């Protein structure tokens, strides 16, 4: 149901 | 009205766990919690998944509770400053401190955008 952790962004601020 | 009963019942459930909670501001049904590992530069999916409640405590501090339906361990965090919450892609990224980042995924994208606005407006002075 909920996406895999790997789909979450690591943007410039992170 | 169904929502009047739901909110009254939910508030007692929240107050049982956290007596300092004064009111429910808004709710979102299927929210999943992720945690960012700083040194590893990777996201981790936590064991917390359930109903999200945006709340106000007795001192009007804004925060949120996730009532975990899977395991008894719930999550209660404060949103200390509006700039600490960012809508990034499909997630609400809550960074309370440089090294301490959590990510929220809401099943309904309309919940994510509404909750973001309500967070900002709840912190507006």
């Amino acid at each position: 149901h909920s996406p895999a952790a790997s789909n979450l962004p690591i943007p410039t601020f992170l | 009205d169904e929502n009047i009963l739901r909110n009254a019942v939910n508030l007692q459930v929240l107050k049982f766990h956290y007596p300092e909670i004064e009111s429910i501001i808004d709710i979102a049904s299927h929210v999943a919690v992720y945690q960012f590992d700083v040194g590893s530069q990777k996201w981790l999916k936590t064991s917390i998944e359930g109903t999200f409640f945006l709340v106000k405590d007795q001192r009007a501090r804004v925060g949120y509770v996730i009532l975990n339906r899977n395991s008894p361990e719930n999550l209660y965090l404060f949103i200390n400053h509006p700039s600490n919450v960012h809508l990034v892609d499909r997630y609400l990224i809550h960074r309370t401190e440089n090294q301490h980042v959590v990510g929220l995924w809401m099943f309904d994208p309309n919940d994510m955008s509404r909750i973001f606005n309500i967070v900002k407006e709840s912190l507006l002075r």
